């Protein structure tokens, strides 16, 4: 049930970890500095807020 | 028609602009058909009032603006028996794409003038496993 209206926390961890902090800190600016799988995360986006 | 154009002067025309409008009849079904006097009164700047005929109460219009009348005249008619004709008698219309642009133009600007508002997006609660939960 929790696995279907609610994310899971190796999805967070893998972003949290690899993929946002990366970018910048005090701030996290924004995003020009990053791969295509900037691509990826926007549809992470579109998992999550549509699952919640 | 005639080059004639009758005198405005009391003596000859009684009472031509006492009123602000002018009336006729036409064809022979004498239909009514109300002018405004100054519509008229554009003719006697082009009227030349050293000619003058029919016991001196008849000017000659210059020919430039008489045959201008006539050739409208002439051309309302012949648009009258075609059938083709370009109605709205406006000419070429070409300021219907520049509304359409404008237009779009203001849509956009007010659909993206509110999504600058709408997303103030102070911060977010997102329930995570083994955190939130």
């Amino acid at each position: 049930f929790l696995d279907t209206f609610t994310v899971k926390a190796t999805e967070a961890q893998e972003i949290k970890t690899i993929v946002d902090k990366c970018h910048k800190g005090n701030t996290f600016d924004f995003h020009a500095l990053s791969d295509e799988e900037l691509r990826r995360l926007e549809q992470l986006y579109s998992t999550v807020n549509n699952r919640v | 028609m005639l080059n004639f154009i009758p005198k405005r002067c009391p003596s000859v025309s009684l009472l031509f602009g006492k009123r602000p409008v002018q009336r006729i009849e036409v064809g022979q079904a004498r239909h009514q058909l109300e002018i405004p006097v100054e519509t008229i009164e554009k003719i006697y700047e082009g009227v030349d009032s050293r000619l003058e005929y029919h016991n001196k109460d008849y000017n000659a219009m210059k020919w430039k603006d008489f045959m201008k009348l006539k050739l409208d005249a002439y051309h309302l008619l012949e648009a009258s028996q075609s059938e083709t004709a370009a109605k709205s008698a406006l000419s070429d219309l070409n300021w219907f794409s520049d509304l359409a642009d404008i237009y779009s133009g203001q849509q956009t600007m007010a659909e993206m003038d509110v999504a600058l508002k709408a997303q103030g997006e102070q911060k977010l609660s997102y329930p995570i496993q083994g955190k939130n939960i």
